[PDB]
């Protein structure tokens, strides 16, 4: 889902 | 100065304008070609309210003429005084709107409105100190409602400082084109309250029982009726028109007329009533005049104003009158009748005297009554527009072209309250 | 949905 | 002055030519004698109409023309017909025996032994001239004499003349109307050797003309004459611009020049419109917009090909008669947004627009209306490669068994020659290819 | 209303996704609401075509648009040329938008607008798509990277 | 005196010339006969700037007709004012160019360049004080733009210190005579960088979409173009040829809106817009002048200028008007619009006022902007170019007359490099 790239792109950062 | 543009939109809107500015500039000593040949310099000390001064001493009506379809125009080009218009301002569409008020405001009127808008603007930017708009239109129809809407809307956005004024004409089964009359006009009628700070209630019913029954004409046309409101127009215009007691302008108007911001529909009459081409030989007296600019036969809407009360009164007389006669038999007529007047708006019957008579006249009165009585104008659209839409008769043809039911719903809903409001202020 | 295929695209680029 | 001399080879080149010079004369207002009474000017006037005509001592003017055929017949038709005074007895130039539609009769045998005196002929012309551009000559494909004396004659011109321009106007062979089987090797052999000595070549698909006058002109059976009136309107509408007074293609350096990208791909596409019958010439006049339409219809082509399976490497719109420029420009522009143009990435999506004010003459008593307006367009475009393409299939069909190759090599010509022929026609379907 | 709603949604969740590659301006983060739509709404129509139009040609919209819109005129002039922005889009492209009238800029909002920009929107992220894949689960992206 | 000699080349050089000349010879009261038959004094104090005097009062143009064929100067002689140049000045070719800048450039106009450059002598030496040169032509053609740039390069060999104007006629796709134009027209550009100092971009684009939108010209010619390129360089050359406040010359105008040496490239302008035959009854005001003249609609270059930013500005005013009211119009402009003028070129906008206004107009307004938005002109030329160019489509035309590919390489570059000079000066 889109909630789950905003997590991948949190733990990315 | 003190300018004013001039907006007429849709077929009604344009015959009714065109009769508006043969009847003023003939009162300003003005030609068909925008020459003057008056012999009083009061036809020329105002002349900038609604004409421009163009190269070699020619006046310029300060007016836009909007349509969806040329035909109306045309018509207007061809017309008397169709040749005093500034090119430039005949603004037109092709598709017409088809009676439809959401052609007007959503799909045709919106895809010229723009054009309009950048005539009303080069008219604007020449002024030095415009006071507002004026627009006539018709409620009934697609493009003077629907359109008409849709510009009052766009230049409250563009001039928010600025006011509005409408000569509105209010659709009647006895004077209909179309069985959808009462949709346009619910749904202009919402967009008029919010939008406008002067609204004129011209009742087609009303125009027509006058022609009928007090001018004896067995079959009116739209031409009988726009003389009546062509005389209105120019009877209500005066005190901005010409020098007088009261330098009025359309905010001190407003100001005077609306104690609510809802509350701005007015109820204008006329006297003496007169038809096309009928000399009246005897000029009336003031007493004459007073007791017929407040009689129900002499408004121009189709309410009693004994069903109701005045909010505010202006009374505009015109012609070599005693002023003190003038002053008697308006408080005559208030202390009378103080019952129909409310008694927490102190003195609130304003009288002004001008000593330019209309043509053909050597004495008139005009009368613009706030009344509460009112409501039942919009009462009786109401149960016109319930009639139908409880069925859902006709919504095929605004739904086409892409509304919801559910403003329809709105508009009837913001109406209602509107009726509920001038009720309230009645008792 | 087309929005998440550019999300994945974005994603393997930065990882 | 900026003097043409037209050529005329072959029966089809002569009968095409005679059909040209009429509509010529007709459109100068020359008489059948050659007198011009209009010509108040004993001196240069317009001297526009001097590129085709040469004023004589005697107030005549004639034609800077030459006509070649092996065969007497179809000259000995023009020396008896009504321009039978127009032409100078030296430019009518006849042998005793055909090619028998055979390439190498027609080039080796019989060609070798006339060459010399048409080349004389065409040298006294030449120097007549002041300032000659060029030579237009007029050919068939499929014939001996159009095919075997044109090569032989486009080598020899190349060598006396090797600066001077060279337009071809060829007529490809079509089934309905063709006389021989042979048609196929004719027109890859002739094809070939005039190549490299061609600047630009208008070919001219008898089955393209055939159909127009069926469809257009409502004639059944169309007969040579007329298609040649059509043809000898196409012509004119390209040589128009050379005639008269005009802004676009005033020689033919500019044709080459706004035509031909590439020197081997130098066959523009011609389009003719409108083509009306004359019991119609009373109906509503066609608009600009209506005639530049007509130019990107199939159905109104000078060869049988879809130009929308290929594309454009150039595109002239040559108008006549009663057109504005800028009802051109609004129908180019109506025209750009509605049809499938595919234009070659390197080369401007330009038009090239002539004007010419002179109306279309019509031959009295023709097929064809008389027209207010007109449009020729010249199109280089790789859909042209279909006209090559159905050739070099029938000349495979029948090369492969050498079928008829024995009459060729009667008459000294190696075997060989037809493969050579046939290899550089496999290299021009190629050069479209890479192109398109 | 239902199918309105429906859609309506549909197209928050793609500006949602579209701001964590290209961060939204602060000014249309305020606005971004999954009923922005619903009712007209003029102000949020300005921004969202702002940030989609940047997204796909900056440069194109440096020389097609006044930016920021400052007075009622440069506003009409935002709709106008947003107008023939769009059909050279939809020309350019061939995206068979339909009926892309003056009366999606002059009162967007409803089914039809949402629709469209919906639409739009998809071509935007189609774009960027491109971009991407010529340049090159979440779940097991994020546990390997940790 | 002050001395300018008149260059036309080609066919579209010789007929706008041919109008511009007709035009200036009716505004100084001179016949197609040369002779004078005027009524004031102010339309022969500056005549000999481009006419001689001769024998028996007779006012001779100082004009070169050159073409590479006949046929359009045998036109010019034939036409209204065919018989007021001096017949020596007719130079001409028999070959043609063809439309191929190569052949202008290197073969047939090289043959023919010495036989202008002598009558340029014979007419410069019967000057007092020679200023510079005009040259009129077309850079879409063969003989206009490749014998014009070769001609151009010559007169600054043998003039090294007079100024070199030219009124350069850009091609467009809309207006199109062949393909090969984008090529005639960025060799030529790359000719006009280096050897003049003032070129007048006229874009064939513009100009048709002036008649089409603007003037209603369903079907634009030539003729129509042509008109309004003749009134332009009327306006433009005002200041040469009428006393006026300021008493200019080439120099003084180059120095005042050339910056720097390569972007010498203007955007002229022209209002009222008129059609050929079409009276304008309304004589404009100041202000709409003004407004009109500054509008992307009334440039003759296809560029926006709001795209860009002005260098420099000159604004020509002709007729009876109030020089106060042109200054509070032009500082109105510049105060509302500010950002579109560069800030460290301090008071880069001049204004002129000339008493005698142009033919069937009482007032009319003439712009030359050096805009950094002139670039877009340049990139739509360059885009067309190279769509070609990396095929090598058409390069056997100029390579046939011994072109290398490396001269369209260069060419190329020097076009893109003055492209990103504008840029450069716009940031």
């Amino acid at each position: 889902s889109v909630a789950d790239y905003a997590e991948l792109f949190k733990t990315l950062e | 100065m003190r300018e004013i543009v001039h907006i007429q939109a849709g077929q009604c809107g344009n015959q009714i304008g065109a009769k508006f500015w043969e009847v003023i500039s003939d009162e300003h000593g003005i030609d068909p070609t925008g020459s003057y040949h008056g012999d009083s310099d009061l036809q020329l000390e105002r002349i900038n309210v609604y004409y421009n001064e163009a190269a070699g001493n020619k006046y310029v009506p300060r007016a836009i003429l909007v349509d969806l379809e040329p035909g109306t125009m045309d018509s207007v080009r061809s017309g008397p005084f169709g040749q005093i218009f500034r090119p430039d301002n005949f603004v037109f569409g092709q598709s017409g709107a088809g009676n439809n008020w959401a052609k007007g405001h959503y799909t045709e009127g919106a895809e010229l409105v723009d054009s309009v808008l950048d005539v009303v603007r080069k008219e604007s930017e020449s002024c030095d100190c415009l006071q507002g708009f004026q627009l006539t239109h018709s409620l009934g129809g697609g493009t003077g409602s629907g359109m008409g809407t849709l510009l009052i809307s766009k230049i409250r956005e563009e001039y928010p400082d600025r006011i509005m004024n409408t000569f509105s004409v209010v659709p009647s089964p006895k004077v209909s084109d179309t069985v959808v009359e009462p949709y346009n006009a619910t749904l202009s009628v919402h967009q008029l309250v919010e939008n406008t700070d002067e609204t004129y209630c011209i009742d087609n019913e009303a125009l027509y029982d006058i022609c009928f029954r007090t001018l004896k004409l067995t079959t009116p046309t739209y031409g009988d009726l726009n003389h009546l409101v062509s005389a209105t127009m120019s009877g209500v215009t005066t005190c901005l028109r010409f020098p007088g007691q009261l330098n009025a302008d359309l905010r001190k108007l407003a100001v005077n007329m609306v104690p609510f911001p809802r509350l701005h529909f007015f109820m204008p009459g006329f006297a003496p009533l007169t038809s096309r081409g009928s000399q009246q030989y005897r000029a009336l007296t003031v007493p004459e005049l007073t007791q017929q600019m407040f009689d129900a036969k002499n408004m121009m809407a189709a309410c009693d104003p004994r069903h109701g009360r005045y909010l505010t009164v202006a009374a505009v007389f015109r012609g070599r009158m005693s002023m003190k006669e003038v002053d008697e038999q308006m408080l005559n007529v208030q202390n009378k009748n103080s019952s129909y007047f409310v008694e927490w708006i102190p003195n609130n019957v304003k009288t002004a005297v001008c000593d330019i008579p209309p043509r053909g006249l050597k004495m008139s009165a005009t009368f613009i009554g706030n009344s509460t009585a009112i409501q039942e104008l919009f009462k009786r659209i109401s149960e016109q527009f319930t009639a139908m839409f409880r069925r859902k008769a006709f919504l095929h043809w605004y739904t086409g072209e892409g509304m919801d039911e559910m403003e329809f719903t709105e508009a009837e809903s913001n109406m209602n309250d509107l009726v509920s409001e001038y009720q309230q202020y009645q008792d | 949905d087309d929005i998440q295929y550019l999300l994945h695209l974005e994603a393997m680029r930065r990882f | 002055m900026r003097e043409c001399i037209s050529i005329h080879v072959g029966q089809a080149g002569v009968q095409i030519g005679n059909a040209c010079w009429e509509l010529y004369c007709l459109e100068h207002g020359i008489q059948p004698d050659g007198q011009m009474p209009s010509d108040k000017t004993i001196g240069g006037g317009d001297d526009s109409f001097n590129t085709f005509f040469s004023e004589t001592g005697a107030g005549k003017h004639v034609p800077r023309a030459v006509f070649v055929d092996l065969e007497p017949t179809v000259i000995d038709e023009v020396r008896t017909g009504t321009y039978r005074q127009l032409f100078h007895p030296e430019q009518l130039i006849t042998g005793k025996e055909d090619a028998a539609n055979n390439y190498a009769r027609g080039h080796y045998t019989i060609g070798k032994e006339i060459i010399d005196l048409v080349l004389d002929r065409i040298r006294k012309l030449a120097d007549q001239c002041t300032g000659l551009q060029g030579f237009s000559v007029f050919h068939s494909f499929g014939g001996g004499t159009g095919s075997g004396f044109t090569s032989l004659l486009m080598e020899r011109l190349s060598v006396d003349y090797g600066k001077k321009s060279k337009l071809e106007f060829s007529i490809y062979p079509a089934p309905q109307v063709s006389t021989a089987v042979v048609e196929p090797y004719n027109s890859i052999l002739t094809t070939h050797t005039t190549l490299e000595h061609s600047d630009c070549a208008f070919m001219v698909d008898n089955e393209a003309i055939y159909d127009i006058c069926r469809r257009n002109l409502d004639i059944e059976r169309p007969t040579y004459t007329n298609l040649n009136r059509l043809i000898g309107q196409i012509v004119s509408s390209i040589t128009a611009s050379l005639r008269f007074d005009g802004a676009l293609n005033v020689d033919l350096t500019e044709f080459q020049t706004n035509l031909v990208p590439y020197p081997r791909a130098h066959f523009p596409l011609a389009t003719y419109a409108p083509v009306i019958s004359a019991e119609k010439a009373y109906h509503e006049q066609l608009s600009v917009a209506e005639i530049t339409n007509a130019c990107f219809e199939p159905a109104n082509q000078m060869v049988k090909c879809d130009p929308r399976h290929g594309k454009y490497m150039a595109c002239c719109l040559l108008y006549r008669g009663d057109v504005v420029p800028k009802d051109v420009n609004a129908a180019i522009a109506t025209i750009k947004t509605k049809r499938t143009i595919q234009f070659v990435d390197w080369c401007p999506t330009g038009f090239k627009v002539g004007i010419n004010y002179e109306p279309p003459t019509v031959v009295p008593g023709g097929d064809l209306a008389k027209v207010q307006r007109a449009v020729c367009m010249l199109s280089n475009t790789t859909a042209i490669a279909e006209a090559w393409a159905r050739l070099d299939h029938k000349f495979d069909l029948m090369y492969a068994k050498r079928a008829f190759v024995h009459w060729y090599v009667g008459e000294g010509m190696e075997e060989g020659e037809f493969s050579e022929a046939r290899e550089d026609m496999a290299a021009l379907e190629k050069d479209y290819e890479e192109v398109g | 209303k239902a199918e309105e709603k429906e859609q309506s949604e549909k197209l928050h969740r793609k500006l949602q996704g579209l701001a964590l590659v290209h961060p939204l301006p602060d000014e249309l983060r305020k606005l971004i609401a999954w009923d922005m739509f619903l009712k007209p709404n003029q102000v949020a129509f300005v921004h969202v075509m702002h940030y989609l139009f940047r997204l796909l040609d900056p440069a194109e919209f440096k020389r097609r648009f006044f930016w920021p819109i400052t007075d009622k005129k440069s506003e009409a002039n935002f709709r106008s040329s947003t107008v023939e922005y769009l059909k050279h889009l939809n020309e350019k492209h061939q995206l068979h938008w339909a009926n892309i009238k003056s009366y999606l800029v002059v009162m967007p909002g409803g089914m039809r607008f949402i629709n469209f920009l919906l639409e739009f929107v998809g071509f935007v992220i189609q774009e960027l798509i491109k971009q991407r894949e010529k340049s090159l689960s979440a779940k097991v992206m994020a546990r390997q990277n940790a």
